[PDB]
């Protein structure tokens, strides 16, 4: 995958072995032409399921760190969660000379072991862009609920399997990518929607995939709706009470840069 | 390799069974400042030609495009 | 750099992974064991504890015996043993991971069940420094720890390129409602980098409760306590430590156990917050951490 270009930022999401960092020089150039100034860069990825197959600087977190340091020497890396299990790698750089107002929001989900009755619909012997055939898939699987009629959307059904969808409404976006293969089943979800509580959003995605385990990370800005709620003892939608079929295995909280926080939680299905 | 990536690999091996595609994604985000002389449209002033060259740098390509008064959305494939 | 695909086997164990696929820039290592049941203070002898530490290149030099506390002072490490836990803190030149398995075997020979364990190291540099052996040691530490506790996991709290703590945690605590194993521990750690103008001390006012202070080489001081009274006024004792030592950087770790006795103090005197964070373990307990630098 996904690329989101906004008035003030770029968001590039890639999977597989795409060497994502090779496009940084061109993004810096895209900001210079319009006479902008880079002030905030983040690179993030859930721990790779097969790190030995990654290429370029992505074969090791040290090399991702080395690469990003060559371009942003002040940036800082982090690792949230168990290093030999579900965790996130983050590299953050900022040159904020003008104290601004941060009211953005970012919600990401990584889901493994997807529902087998659902994977049947993420298969296809022919390529299919956004058309009547993918509409059937959205209704048959439940994506119609996550991406209702108020959203502009374009999606792609892959061959032999695979599915991607983008959705935009106003300044909000929403994306999903699915790897249906049983032995390496995975699905991702990300959105920037403003919401005092993410419980219904998350549950809507869980009902589609009902995964054996999933992680959720939440970036909280100080001046956002969720930020005001979080910084006053309010619940934000990732608390264990909202997921009774799941057990929280580890949770992290970090103020990676002043005033900005990140929450991450790993959930595993109890499997009675 | 480094000790931390060594730990990460052992966790991926224990959950690995040859019977594989990388689902977990990489995310890059760049936010820019706005100076007096900045284009009033920001990065949206660029046409799709600009962003297509970006995707070529990573050996990928656009498949479909949807725009908006606020966002440009592109779906990509290897 | 050229790179090709080598179709190689998967290591059957962590040890094979370290040797086949894989100057210490730390400042202290810490190894802790807790037991499913309180252990008699005198069943594990000083002789047996000293032999375990000989596997880590340490020789016993002094030992005292107080109410509920046995203290063993080595060349570069300090060992405390109460009915509830064994804790050893050592300098970085001590291969403290080589005492993990022998220590566990010692417990096994005494019918002592270890249900919780941790290995911790405070780093000033990064493990990604290829000119330092820091990464090869951490790999070995992970080999013994994961070998001994396959269910344990490592974590890294704080910026990987700044002051931070890398620790391994194994949680085998029985939490069945019928279990009498309670979790109301107090653990407060203060690491003070570059203090102004060497020793290993222990002080205790109650039984089984202690304060330990280590000072050694760049100078640094390491303070720890498990006294329940300390968890009621942490903001006071840290300020007393900063005045006494006056460091450039500080790293605090505070344990909030399942039965909470606790967020890090938001502000410290003449210090700015570099990083703040917390690790909420599934068992219900939390490890809070914050790093500071002189303003």
């Amino acid at each position: 995958x996904s690329l989101f270009v906004m008035k003030d930022r770029v968001i590039l999401i890639t999977c597989g072995t795409i060497t994502l960092l090779n496009c940084v020089p061109l993004i810096c150039e895209a900001v210079s032409t319009v006479c902008g100034e880079v002030e905030w860069v983040s690179f993030m990825h859930k721990n790779y399921s097969f790190p030995w197959e990654q290429k370029g600087p992505h074969l090791s977190m040290a090399e991702e760190f080395k690469t990003l340091r060559s371009h942003f020497p002040s940036g800082q890396p982090f690792i949230f969660g168990p290093i030999d299990s579900d965790h996130y790698f983050l590299y953050f750089h900022s040159d904020v000379v003008q104290p601004s107002c941060s009211d953005d929001a970012q919600l990401s989900m990584t889901m493994y072991g997807l529902d087998r009755n659902q994977t049947k619909h993420w298969y296809s012997d022919k390529m299919l862009p956004t058309g009547p055939e993918t509409a059937v898939i959205r209704e048959a699987t439940g994506l119609s609920e996550v991406v209702d009629d108020s959203w502009i959307l374009h999606d792609l059904q892959y061959e032999p399997c695979g599915y991607s969808i983008n959705a935009i409404r106003g300044s909000e976006y929403q994306t999903i990518h699915i790897t249906p293969e049983e032995h390496c089943s995975f699905a991702s979800y990300e959105t920037n929607t403003c919401a005092l509580n993410y419980s219904k959003c998350i549950c809507g995605v869980l009902r589609v995939f009902d995964p054996e385990r999933f992680s959720v990370i939440v970036f909280i800005d100080p001046d956002s709706a969720v930020g005001k709620s979080y910084h006053s003892g309010g619940t934000i939608g990732v608390e264990p009470e909202y997921y009774p079929n799941y057990e929280a295995h580890h949770r992290t909280v970090n103020e990676y840069t002043p005033g900005h926080w990140v929450l991450k939680v790993n959930y595993v299905k109890r499997a009675v | 390799k480094d000790s931390l990536s060594l730990m990460a690999m052992w966790g991926s091996i224990a959950r690995f069974d040859p019977k594989s595609f990388e689902g977990p994604e990489k995310r890059l985000e760049v936010i820019m400042r706005v100076v007096d002389g900045t284009h009033v449209s920001g990065l949206l002033a660029h046409d799709d030609d600009v962003w297509q060259k970006v995707i070529d740098a990573i050996c990928a390509h656009i498949v479909s495009r949807e725009f908006n008064e606020y966002i440009r959305s592109y779906v990509l494939s290897e | 750099v050229t790179r090709i695909n080598q179709q190689t086997e998967c290591p059957s164990s962590v040890h094979d992974l370290v040797s086949c696929w894989g100057t210490d820039s730390g400042l202290e290592k810490r190894f802790e064991l807790n037991f499913a049941q309180p252990v008699d203070i005198g069943t594990v002898t000083v002789k047996q504890l000293a032999s375990v530490m000989e596997r880590a290149g340490e020789s016993l030099r002094q030992n005292s015996a107080e109410l509920g506390i046995h203290t063993l002072k080595f060349d570069r490490s300090l060992l405390v043993f109460t009915a509830k836990q064994i804790v050893v803190r050592s300098s970085v030149s001590v291969m403290l991971h080589e005492a993990v398995h022998p220590m566990l075997e010692l417990m096994r020979s005494h019918n002592i069940i270890v249900d919780w364990a941790s290995f911790m190291r405070v780093n000033y540099g990064s493990p990604w420094d290829m000119t330092s052996e820091t990464s090869d040691i951490m790999a070995h530490e992970y080999a013994e720890l994961k070998s001994a506790f396959p269910t344990g996991h490592p974590y890294l709290a704080g910026p990987v390129d700044r002051d931070h703590c890398f620790y391994f945690v194994y949680d085998g605590i029985d939490r069945d409602p019928s279990s009498c194993r309670r979790e109301n521990d107090v653990q407060i750690n203060v690491y003070m980098y570059n203090v102004q103008a060497e020793q290993q001390l222990l002080v205790s006012h109650c039984a089984g409760e202690y304060e330990t202070l280590r000072v050694s080489t760049h100078p640094f001081a390491s303070f720890e306590t498990n006294a329940v009274s300390a968890a009621s006024d942490i903001t006071k004792i840290v300020n007393g430590l900063l005045k006494k030592f006056y460091p450039e950087r500080v790293l605090l770790v505070l344990l909030q156990d399942r039965d909470a006795q606790c967020g890090v103090m938001d502000r410290l005197e003449g210090f700015t917050v570099v990083h703040r964070g917390a690790n909420h373990f599934g068992g219900g307990y939390v490890f809070h951490q914050a790093t500071y630098a002189r303003s």
